[PDB]
Formats: structure tokens, sequence, C-alpha cells
């Protein structure tokens, strides 16, 4: 649901290849991008689950 | 790594993949049972890979290994990524050959000037994408520390430094963190961070091994 959702993907600075999920609004589904591995923000789920569950209806 | 070149098959034979079902990381062989890298690729359920050269098919030189501990500096500050570092010891010990060999820990700091190599299986493009197959080699100065609080203020502390080129082009990038910068055959560096990768006048930065190594040679000794 929430307005944190609708936030673009991070990688951050860290330089690690880290695959998560986000909350892709436009989609209306989660899917998967590349975090650096620090600094994440609150659009960054471990897994899909996690994602639909905290976002799935933004 | 960015503007690089193939390094060679099992030309940097203390250069290790961390695994947890695809390469997210680098790592440095310290010896049979230690690994090096960075604390922000701490994660579970880590396998090291060592004698990689193409990271997606089976050579027959590679040595899978599981992670029995995995040590994070105990000050590392996930925000300011001040003292990014961390130890992995394998599950069994690793045997050592000429494809899997292990790198020495400095006795010095390395100074601004000199040329290290840095090595990795991460993104190969500035902007866009594109992971490599084998190992991407880098030779890269070590940039003094005022350039680097210049190209990064209020961001560095005593625990980094910045290698590159301030014109770019030439960089590690997202796949590098935790492995090595080997100046004059001692691990002086872990791949850490910069402001994206191959930017002018935003180098990378790495931590400062040098500052750590009484750290290491303990807690080796007693883990
Ligand atoms: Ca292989």
């Amino acid at each position: 649901r929430p307005d944190f959702c609708l936030e673009p993907p991070y990688t951050g600075p860290c330089k690690a290849r880290i695959i998560r999920y986000f909350y892709n609004a436009k989609a209306g589904l989660c899917q998967t991008f590349v975090y650096g591995g620090c600094r994440a923000k609150r659009n960054n789920f471990k897994s899909a689950e996690d994602c639909m569950r905290t976002c799935g209806g933004a | 790594i960015v503007g690089g070149y193939t390094c060679g098959a099992n030309t940097v034979p203390y250069q290790v993949s961390l695994n947890s079902g695809y390469h997210f990381c680098g790592g440095s062989l310290i010896n049979s049972q230690w690994v090096v890298s960075a604390a922000h690729c701490y994660k579970s359920g880590i396998q090291v890979r060592l004698g990689e050269d193409n990271i997606n098919v089976v050579e027959g030189n590679e040595q899978f290994i599981s992670a029995s501990k995995s040590i994070v500096h105990p000050s590392y500050n996930s925000n300011t990524l001040n003292n990014d570092i961390m130890l992995i010891k394998l599950k069994s010990a690793a045997s050592l050959n000429s494809r899997v060999a292990s790198i020495s820990l400095p006795t010095s700091c390395a100074s601004a000037g000199t040329q290290c190599l840095i090595s990795g299986w991460g993104n190969t493009k500035s902007s866009g994408t594109s992971y490599p197959d084998v190992l991407k080699c880098l030779k890269a100065p070590i940039l003094s520390d005022s350039s680097c609080k210049s190209a990064y203020p209020g961001q560095i502390t005593s625990n980094m430094f910045c290698a590159g080129y301030l014109e770019g082009g030439k960089d590690s990038c997202q796949g590098d963190s935790g492995g090595p910068v080997v100046c004059s055959g001692k691990l002086q560096g872990i791949v850490s961070w910069g402001s994206g990768c191959a930017q002018k006048n935003k180098p990378g930065v790495y931590t400062k091994v040098c500052n750590y190594v009484s750290w290491i040679k303990q807690t080796i000794a007693s883990n």
C-alpha cells in the first residue's frame, strides 16, 4: 500500500551485486533489481513475498 | 570492473567468488581457511568459490567450500561504511596449488601513486549493465588523501582510500565488493564503495587494509 512503495529502486554506493525486490507501481508487481549492499531505502525486500505483503496494493 | 582487461585464467590465484545462489561479492584468500572481504557483503549461507575464471561454467579447477563463520568487524558502521571489513572462515581448508594461492598481508601502508591491481566479476559498463563470465583486472594507482577528501567531502575516514582516475572510465563497480586491491604483492585494499562507477572526479573508495593487520591476525588465531 504505502508511499515508499512508490519510490524507485535504490542501488546505493556500495558495490556488491545483491538481488532484492522492489515494488514497481507501474507494473503492479514486485520486481528484482541490484542492491549494492548498503544504505538501502525502504522499497527494498528480500523476497517477493515480503514485497507483496508490504507494498502490493500501491 | 569498468575499463579493465581479462586477467587470463587462474592468474589472480587469491581471488575468490562469494556465492549465495549467484556471485554477489569478491574476496581474497589470506590462508587456507580464511578469506577477507567487505562487511557489507555479509550474508548467511555463503559458499566460497576458489580457482574460478568463468564463474558460469565448471572448468575443473574449482573448490567450492562453505563458510563456517563470518566475522564482520566489531566497529563496522553501516551508515558511514567505516571499518568495511570481514573475515570468513571456510568449513574446511582449501588445497593450495598454483590455481589457488593466498595473498600476503601488508607490513606497511601504500603511498599515493602506488600502482595496484583491482580484480573482480562485477559490472563492466559505467552506464548500463554487462556482467562478465571471466575475471577482469585493472591497474589503478592509489590517490592522495587530499584528493580523496575533495572527491567525497566529509565521507572519507582514516580507514579509507581512493584509487583510480579522476577522468573516469576505469573503476570497480557493483559485483566487485570484497575483492582485492593488491599493490606489490601485498593486500592493500578491499573494494568498497563510490559514486556510481567510472564517473569523472569520483574515484572508487577502498578499505585501508594496512590498518587492520593486527586485528586480522588475532581474529584468525582465536577462531
Ligand atoms: Ca568456473
